[PDB]
């Protein structure tokens, strides 16, 4: 049953019906409390509906439960940007490439954080590992 | 130990003007996931420096004194509690000292003469100081009168060209400023910022 909750969050997902994909993923959390899957997954639905401050906390609730996803930190860095910690959000991209330093998306990223923060220095760093990955 | 250049890659050139000053940027270096950071001794008196960053050993940091110019610096230098010593160049009294003591000693070199005499004295790796001169020719020409000295180049190291020095077939290099020069968390991001980019090569 915790996994048919986040079976059934999944096909609601493909609906479009995001809320109530949301309430699907947080009953299989409640059926079990380290389906570090419904944690990333109830992330990126609510990053859509755009609760992005709840949708930060359960990032971080499946960072915690499996510490080495650079999916779940670089979608944090996405969370974070938006919501405006920009700081947060590339010390976030930089475990991401710190996990996958072949990530040509969380390089391009943090270089697009850093431009805003205001090192061009090391935004340019960044900005030019990403482009030496992918062509 | 050796195994430990050829794990982690990159060495932190760390200088600095106080104590304090000091202890942030290699803070910061290892929070950025570089291992081995040598400590000059230009920094007035390092010998305390690489004595109080004793509890990075613990978290599973090489700390090692660099720039060493007299055998009775390399005195304070082992007697804090360095883990490897460094010089920008070849003096054999402190390859004596080091080889007595049991602890690591890495000269500085620019020849192949200055090479022939450190290898004389047993040592097979060397630092290649400074880089920005002698270049990744250098360490691509040696490889074949010296098959078994391997280089750590210092001076001349940044990530424009830090994949031309591994692939010309050093075994890790030293970077000082461009890893080093700025806020205690410019630096942390200075590091992943390079740690990964030698991960690419």
């Amino acid at each position: 049953s915790a996994l048919a909750y986040v079976m059934l969050g999944l096909l609601l997902s493909l609906l479009n019906r995001l809320s109530l994909a949301a309430e699907a993923y947080k009953k299989a959390i409640e059926l079990d409390p380290n389906d570090a899957l419904a944690w990333l997954l109830l992330g990126s639905v609510l990053e859509k509906l755009k609760r992005l401050d709840e949708a930060a906390e359960a990032y971080k609730k499946a960072i915690e439960l499996k510490p080495n996803d650079a999916s779940a930190w670089k979608e944090l860095g996405k969370v974070l940007e938006k919501l405006g910690r920009l700081d947060e959000a590339a010390k976030a991209y930089a475990e991401a490439i710190k996990l996958d330093p072949s990530d040509a998306e969380a390089a391009k990223e943090l270089g697009k954080v850093l431009e805003k923060l205001g090192q061009l220095e090391l935004a340019e760093r960044a900005y030019q590992l990403a482009i030496e990955l992918d062509p | 130990m050796e195994e430990l250049f050829k794990k982690h890659k990159i060495v932190a050139v760390l200088r600095a003007n106080s104590v304090e000053e000091a202890k942030e940027k290699a803070l910061a270096v290892f929070r950025g996931g570089v291992h081995l950071i040598e400590i000059t001794f230009t920094v007035p008196d390092a010998d305390t420096v690489i004595k109080e960053l004793s509890f990075l050993k613990e978290k599973g940091a090489i700390i090692g004194a660099g720039t060493v110019t007299s055998l009775e610096q390399c005195q304070k230098a082992v007697e804090s509690g360095a883990e490897f010593i460094v010089s920008p160049h070849l003096d054999p009294e402190i390859s004596k000292f080091c080889k007595i003591n049991g602890v690591f000693y890495m000269p500085g070199v620019m020849t192949p003469t200055e090479l022939v005499k450190a290898m004389k004295l047993g040592h097979t790796i060397l630092k290649l100081f400074p880089g920005e001169v002698v270049g990744p020719q250098f360490v691509k020409a040696m490889k074949g009168p010296f098959p078994n000295v391997k280089f750590v180049p210092t001076g001349g190291v940044n990530d424009q060209n830090v994949c031309e020095w591994f692939k010309a077939g050093v075994l890790a290099v030293g970077v000082g400023s461009a890893l080093v020069k700025g806020t205690p968390e410019q630096v942390e991001m200075l590091a992943v910022l390079f740690v990964a980019k030698i991960a690419g090569c």
